[PDB]
């Protein structure tokens, strides 16, 4: 597993998989384990209909390092 | 429920003037020649202006009515033409001999060389469409009937020009009509198809099966009285058919069996025309017609009685595929391109089926007598319905795009495809290697083994059977279904399966179809050619919104040519783009269909019957030994039977010659668009308006390359229009010189 | 050469005068050509051989349809240009190129007879050509 | 990787950031153009040549260039 | 210049070079290419402005 | 004025070049009845 990315919702709603295919968002932090980081910046814009701008792409290392690259802030 | 808008749209000449009104980007005015290229394209589609789906509908409505005009004017064109410009009269009194023509030419330029002598005095193009056929299967003995039909026509193109106008422009409909689906198919089943097959059913016991039968008796022409005192005088609908003197009443005291002279069940050919008995065609068309006026009360209305589809698919669910078909209803009741799919792809699929039940049946007076017209009606629905099921892949992929909703299609079999739509390709990629090796290469295994001496090694009738046991069993039983499976019939279905040689004159009209080594090969070339085509139809409609190279693919579009040269390179990539790749493999599939049956049928069915039973073909019976090796349908098919369409200047087939080597040129241009890119002609416009700028002849509006889609898509209008008439031409001249 | 002798004293020519085909429905067209194309010159085939050298006695080759055709080829560019000067001077001129100002373009069609004794004034005047400083041109 | 080249002439559009889907561009201020601030590529390990950045930019001609370099997994868009 | 006036561009690497535009709007103090000119013909991204420096420019009114 | 817009919508691009096509053609067609064959001017 590879670029984790995270994101607050305000409730539960159906959103669209970068991988293909509908999933469901819980009420509160999620978590979604990516391939590459081109999915979690097509999937980060796919929140912004839903007006949800609080997303942080991770970068998990096969050795255990996650590295915080999105936002640089 | 009908509820109607009142004057929505004026009519008037305003929106004619300026050009390219519907887009609000496009209406600016031009500033280059890709705004000449885009009014054109997006013309009619009527889904990119609004999300008004009420708006979109009415113009989907009224434009239907445009294309049901044009329609009409050519169906009634082609009876008017066939009225004045024809030789039927003298094709009824000798349909054995004087050929089938229309179009006479004009004499100016010397093209009154393709007015030949058709048979009867008459000079004319030799026509294939087979209008005569239907004609006299209509009954029509004389041009006065054929003049009424023409204007009758010219009247009712009118009414649907007019309604047009007036259900668009005066009265249009609101939005829940159109969503009557249960209602739409209430009426469709039963008033267009039901009460359509049993008016036409009333068409034929009273009107076309009387003047058929005199036809048989070889009585006369005008000595067959008018089909409206068969109705008046009822002493002729009792010296033939004497089962009618009981009147209507057998009809309701369930004496059915009263009926046994004009609504039979033959089950086989007419041995004098070669077509259907005109009685069976009448038992069928009413017993088609009750079945869909009883199967047409099914859907609910409001009388509160019959079934609703949203009830129908959400029960039917298992444990394999989850909620199963709940969700379906609001995917083909909002998008109209869903619709779109869905009537496209399997009406395609249906043109095909009537082309494979029509030339082992031929159901008219006098079709299968004549090779020339057999021969491209099938060839002609199969292309038309292999463009539809390209279309109803090509319209089921924008469904993707725009229209598809995750919180509606949520886990039902619509998303459960899309999840495991890398093991639907997968393995439909496997099977489309599986049989591209073990179809084809063998026969490049054939074509190696007689060139190296080696025909002992070869996989034919003689050396290494490949016999089709599943198919030639098949046979065996539709053969031996009269007195077993099916009691009531006399021959078979048709004479494909078994039976006998059935003649006419001299000229096979259906012999027994004999499947065998050469059968194996050409059926699982023709399963290849289908999944491969599948396979790149289905990968733009499962790969439409994303993939794992374009994660937000419906972000770009439907229709873009790619997404950079990065990630390797990433042109065509869209949904588009695997329509584009699609109608090539169509091409090469139903290029195939159309040389299994232009062959098989003339090596072994068609042919003359001696007087003693011989059957002598065509080509003499060489499909058995030859359609086995690539040699082999290079030399006795594309080699052989092209000396009668390039021997063919200073005749009546002149036309043909001429139409072969211009397709073949219409052909290689459309290589230019396809292997060139856009970026070199762009480049080359840019030193031509540069000579353009020096001699003040710069136009204002800027030349440019066509785009990227663009240049696609005249690379393969251009592809299909010249391979086509390749053939279009090449069927004709060999067709209409050995028949 | 090669045999180029006239198609009056061919037997080729005179046999392939037997089985005329009828051009137009003119039931002597197939005639009316033949006695027309005697004055050419027939190679053994029997069929005229057009010379494009410039000789008088076969101007009718290609000498006659050459003025012929650059009259009415050159009248084409003229119109076509001198309608694209007309409307660069105008509000838009982009709405003026797909949808013809018909009473612009009319005047400049019936101008057009002297455009040799226009075009020879436009290139005398120096108004023909353009400045190369004043086309743009593509980095070298 | 590849090599994003940003030049002088840029107005602070922000187009060509919001259209980079690895989010390789960013913006940082500059006293320069009108809107004072320039177009910046500090994560051009990421890129994947897309050249979505080339087609936003309005400038002509283009402030923004990708060079097409050595391509290694990340700029393949290999997901395995 | 001042706001309609024709001028021309020497900017070699430019869609428009050698070609009469028309100042929409110059600046004051940065950037350095300070000059909108409303050109009249699109190039190939279909805009027609852009900006540039004040030696750029020939003004020819 | 409803009468200007079809003397405006007759001089569009495709509506005005199949009028003049349509006489260009018919002018050659039907000199090719009356004087057909013309191969060379016959001087
Ligand atoms: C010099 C070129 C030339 C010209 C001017 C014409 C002109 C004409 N042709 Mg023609 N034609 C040509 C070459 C030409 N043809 C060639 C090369 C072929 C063989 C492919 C034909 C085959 C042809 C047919 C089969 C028909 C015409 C017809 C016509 C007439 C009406 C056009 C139309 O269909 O509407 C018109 C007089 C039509 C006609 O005669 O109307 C009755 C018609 O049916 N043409
Ligand atoms: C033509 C459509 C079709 C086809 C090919 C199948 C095929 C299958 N179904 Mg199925 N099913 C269908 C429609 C269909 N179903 C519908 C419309 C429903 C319910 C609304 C079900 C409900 C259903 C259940 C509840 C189960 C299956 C099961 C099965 C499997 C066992 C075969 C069997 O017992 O005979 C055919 C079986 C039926 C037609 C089911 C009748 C109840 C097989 C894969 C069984 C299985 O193996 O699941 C693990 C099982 O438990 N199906
Ligand atoms: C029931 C029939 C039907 C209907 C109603 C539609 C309707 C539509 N299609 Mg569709 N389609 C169909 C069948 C149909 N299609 C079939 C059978 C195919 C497979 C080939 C396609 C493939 C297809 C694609 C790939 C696309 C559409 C698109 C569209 C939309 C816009 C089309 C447009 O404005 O074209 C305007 C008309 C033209 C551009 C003219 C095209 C002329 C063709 C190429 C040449 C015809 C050759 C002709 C027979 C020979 C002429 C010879 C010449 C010498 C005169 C519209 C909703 C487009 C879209 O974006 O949808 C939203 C789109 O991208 N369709
Ligand atoms: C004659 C030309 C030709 C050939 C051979 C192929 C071959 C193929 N195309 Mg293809 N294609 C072509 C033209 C051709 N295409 C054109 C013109 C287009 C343009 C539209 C396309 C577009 C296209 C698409 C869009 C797709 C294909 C697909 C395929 C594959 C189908 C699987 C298959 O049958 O492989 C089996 C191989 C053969 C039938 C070739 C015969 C090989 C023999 C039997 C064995 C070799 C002999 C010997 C052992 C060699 C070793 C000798 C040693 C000394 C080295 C295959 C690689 C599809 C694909 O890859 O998915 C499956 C696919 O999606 N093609
Ligand atoms: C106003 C009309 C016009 C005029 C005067 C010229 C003049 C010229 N063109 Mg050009 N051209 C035009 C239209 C015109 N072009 C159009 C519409 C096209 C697109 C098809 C081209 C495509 C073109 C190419 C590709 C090339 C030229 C070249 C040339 C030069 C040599 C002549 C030649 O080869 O003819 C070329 C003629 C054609 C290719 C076809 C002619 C186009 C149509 C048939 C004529 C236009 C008539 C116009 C629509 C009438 C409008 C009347 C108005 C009142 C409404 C010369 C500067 C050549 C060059 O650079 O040489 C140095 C060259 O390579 N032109
Ligand atoms: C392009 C324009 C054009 C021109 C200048 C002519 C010119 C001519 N046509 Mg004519 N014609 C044309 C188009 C044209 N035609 C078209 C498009 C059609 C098809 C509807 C006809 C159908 C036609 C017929 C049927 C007849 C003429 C006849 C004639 C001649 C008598 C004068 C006249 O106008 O009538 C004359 C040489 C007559 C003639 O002299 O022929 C014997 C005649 O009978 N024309
Ligand atoms: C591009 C090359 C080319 C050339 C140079 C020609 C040249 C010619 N063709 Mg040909 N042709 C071509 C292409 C070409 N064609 C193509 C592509 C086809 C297939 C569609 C044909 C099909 C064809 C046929 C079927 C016939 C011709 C004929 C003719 C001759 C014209 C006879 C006539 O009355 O015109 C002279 C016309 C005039 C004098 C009218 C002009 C009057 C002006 C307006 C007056 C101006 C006043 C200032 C001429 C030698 C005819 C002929 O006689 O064959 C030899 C003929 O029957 N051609
Ligand atoms: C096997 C025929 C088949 O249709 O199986 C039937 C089975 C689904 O059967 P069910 O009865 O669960 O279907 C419920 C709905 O599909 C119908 O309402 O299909 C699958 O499990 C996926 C098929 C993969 C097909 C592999 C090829
Ligand atoms: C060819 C053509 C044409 C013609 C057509 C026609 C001629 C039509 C007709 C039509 C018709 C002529 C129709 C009919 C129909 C019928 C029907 C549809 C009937 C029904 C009935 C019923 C339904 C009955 C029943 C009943 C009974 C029996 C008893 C009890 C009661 C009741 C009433 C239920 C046209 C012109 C278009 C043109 C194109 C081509
Ligand atoms: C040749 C070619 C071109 C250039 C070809 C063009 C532009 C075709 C244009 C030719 C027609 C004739 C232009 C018509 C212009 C006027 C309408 C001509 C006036 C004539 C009328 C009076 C009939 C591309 O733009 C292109 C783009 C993408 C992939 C491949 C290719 C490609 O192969
Ligand atoms: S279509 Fe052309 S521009 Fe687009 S990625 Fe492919 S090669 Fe590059
Ligand atoms: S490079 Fe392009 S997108 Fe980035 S600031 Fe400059 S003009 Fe704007
Ligand atoms: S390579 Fe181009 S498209 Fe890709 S992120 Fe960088 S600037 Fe954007």
């Amino acid at each position: 597993e590879k670029y984790a990315i995270t994101w607050t919702s305000p409730k539960a709603q159906v959103f669209e998989l970068p991988t293909g295919g509908a999933a469901t968002m819980h009420e509160g932090e999620n978590l979604l384990y990516i391939a590459r980081k081109e999915y979690g910046i097509a999937l980060g814009g796919q929140l912004r209909k839903f007006k949800i701008t609080n997303y942080k792409i991770y970068r998990i290392l096969p050795s255990g390092e996650t590295t915080f690259i999105h936002p640089a802030d | 429920r009908v509820i109607v808008d009142k004057d929505p749209v004026p009519t008037s000449f305003e929106k004619w003037a300026q050009p390219g009104h519907f887009d609000r980007t496009l209406a600016r005015g031009p500033k280059t020649t890709t705004w000449i290229w885009n009014l054109h394209a997006l013309a009619h589609d009527f889904d990119t202006h609004t999300s008004d789906l009420e708006d979109i509908s009415r113009k989907i409505f009224a434009a239907h009515f445009g294309h049901l005009a044009v329609v009409t004017i050519w169906l009634s064109g082609m009876i008017f033409h066939g009225a004045k410009f024809s030789n039927y009269e003298a094709w009824l009194s000798d349909p054995l001999n004087v050929r089938p023509s229309a179009q006479v030419v004009w004499p100016i330029v010397g093209q009154d060389i393709l007015n030949g002598d058709v048979g009867g005095g008459f000079h004319g193009i030799q026509i294939t469409s087979g209008l005569f056929q239907v004609w006299r299967g209509w009954g029509i003995t004389n041009s006065f009937q054929l003049y009424c039909t023409a204007i009758g026509g010219l009247v009712l193109a009118g009414l649907f020009l007019f309604a047009g106008w007036f259900h668009y422009h005066k009265r249009a409909p609101k939005l829940e009509w159109f969503q009557n689906v249960e209602s739409m198919l209430n009426h469709h089943l039963q008033v267009l198809l039901g009460c359509g097959s049993l008016g036409w059913a009333g068409h034929l016991i009273h009107v076309s099966a009387p003047i058929n039968k005199l036809m048989d008796a070889g009585v006369a022409v005008k000595d067959i009285p008018l089909p409206h005192e068969f109705i008046l005088n009822k002493s002729l609908l009792i010296d033939l058919f004497p089962g009618f003197a009981a009147g209507l009443t057998p009809f309701f005291t369930l004496n059915w069996g009263q009926y046994a002279d004009f609504l039979t069940f033959k089950g086989g050919l007419n041995p004098v025309t070669g077509g259907l008995w005109m009685t069976d065609i009448a038992h069928h068309h009413l017993a088609i017609a009750v079945v869909f006026i009883i199967a047409g009360h099914q859907y609910r209305t409001n009388w509160g009685i019959g079934h609703s589809i949203k009830e129908i698919l959400e029960n039917h669910k298992g444990p394999f595929t989850g909620e199963g078909h709940k969700g379906l209803y609001e995917n083909l009741t909002t998008s109209w391109h869903a619709q779109l799919a869905t009537n496209l792809a399997f009406l395609g699929s249906l043109t095909i089926i009537i082309a494979h039940h029509m030339y082992a049946m031929p159901p008219y007076p006098y079709l299968a007598t004549d090779y020339a017209t057999q021969l491209c009606i099938f060839t002609h629905h199969i292309w038309i319905g292999g463009f539809l099921i390209v279309g109803g892949a090509a319209h089921a992929a924008i469904f993707m795009v725009r229209d598809y909703d995750p919180v509606v299609n949520q886990n039902n079999v619509l998303d459960r495809v899309i999840r495991h739509r890398d093991a639907i390709i997968s393995h439909l990629n496997w099977v489309c290697i599986f049989l591209g090796f073990h179809s084809f290469g063998l026969y490049i295994h054939n074509d190696t083994m007689r060139a190296l001496g080696r025909p002992q090694d070869m996989f034919s009738d003689t050396a290494i059977q490949l016999q089709p046991v599943f198919a030639q069993w098949v046979q065996n039983l539709h053969t031996l279904a009269p007195g077993g499976t099916a009691p009531n019939a006399l021959e078979p279905v048709s004479y494909a399966f078994g039976g006998g040689v059935l003649a006419v004159g001299g000229k096979v009209a259906m012999m027994p179809i004999a499947l065998g080594t050469a059968d194996f090969l050409i059926h699982h070339i023709h399963a290849f050619t289908i999944h491969v085509t599948v396979l790149i139809l289905l990968k733009g409609v499962l790969f439409a919104r994303s993939s794992r190279l374009i994660p937000d693919k419906a972000n770009l579009g439907f229709r873009f040519p790619c997404d950079g040269p990065g990630r390797g390179g990433t042109c065509q990539v869209s949904g588009w783009d695997h329509v584009f790749l699609g109608l090539f493999w169509m091409y090469n599939s139903l290029s195939i269909v159309i040389f299994h049956f232009s062959w098989k049928m003339q090596s072994d069915v068609w042919g003359t019957v001696d007087a003693a039973g011989n059957v002598s073909h065509i080509t003499g019976g060489n499909f058995a030994q030859s359609a086995i090796t690539i040699n082999g349908w290079l030399r006795d098919f594309l080699w052989a039977q092209a000396s009668q369409v390039i021997n063919s200047y200073g005749s009546a087939l002149s036309a043909y010659g001429l139409m072969f080597l211009g397709a073949h040129f219409v052909w290689a241009f459309s290589l230019m668009f396809l292997f060139s890119g856009r970026g070199y002609w762009q480049e080359l416009i840019e030193s031509i308006v540069w000579a353009h700028n020096k001699l003040k002849v710069a136009p204002a509006i800027q030349p440019r390359a066509l785009s990227i889609t663009q240049g696609r898509a005249v690379g393969v209008a251009h592809y299909l229009l010249g391979g086509i008439a390749t053939t279009w031409a090449f069927f004709h001249a060999h067709i209409l010189s050995v028949g | 050469g090669a045999d180029l002798t006239p198609c009056a004293e061919n037997p080729a020519f005179q046999a392939l005068a037997k089985n005329a085909r009828n051009t137009t429905a003119d039931p002597q067209s197939g005639q009316k050509r033949f006695e027309r194309y005697s004055q050419a010159l027939c190679g053994p085939e029997g069929y005229p051989h057009l010379i494009v050298d410039g000789r008088l006695d076969r101007a009718g080759d290609f000498l006659i349809p050459s003025i012929l055709f650059l009259y009415i080829a050159g009248w084409i560019g003229w119109v076509g240009r001198a309608y694209l000067q007309a409307i660069k001077k105008d509000s838009d001129t982009e709405q003026k190129e797909i949808q013809l100002d018909l009473g612009i373009a009319l005047p400049i069609i019936a101008t057009g007879f002297a455009w040799p004794a226009a075009a020879v004034k436009e290139l005398l005047s120096g108004e023909l050509t353009a400045k190369d400083s004043e086309i743009t041109v593509s980095p070298r | 990787s590849h090599t994003v080249k940003i030049y002088d002439t840029c107005i602070g559009c922000t187009q060509c950031v919001r259209a980079c889907p690895t989010d390789v561009l960013e913006m940082v201020p500059w006293d320069g153009c009108k809107a004072a601030q320039v177009a910046s590529s500090p994560r051009t390990e990421d890129c994947v040549g897309c050249k979505r950045c080339e087609t936003a930019c309005p400038t002509d001609f283009l402030s923004i260039r990708v060079y097409l370099g050595a391509e290694t997994t990340r700029s393949m868009g290999l997901a395995y | 210049v001042q706001r309609g006036s024709k001028v021309r561009i020497l900017r070699p690497e430019s869609y428009w070079f050698q070609d009469v535009g028309t100042v929409a709007s110059v600046d004051q103090s940065g950037i350095k290419y300070p000059v909108i000119v409303r050109f009249d013909k699109v190039n190939y991204a279909g805009i027609n402005t852009n900006n540039f420096a004040v030696d750029e420019l020939i003004e020819v009114e | 004025d409803q009468s200007s817009y079809l003397i405006k919508f007759i001089s569009t691009a495709p509506v005005a070049a199949t009028i003049w096509l349509t006489i260009t053609a018919g002018i050659l067609i039907e000199f090719n009845r009356f004087f057909p064959d013309l191969l060379f001017h016959p001087l």
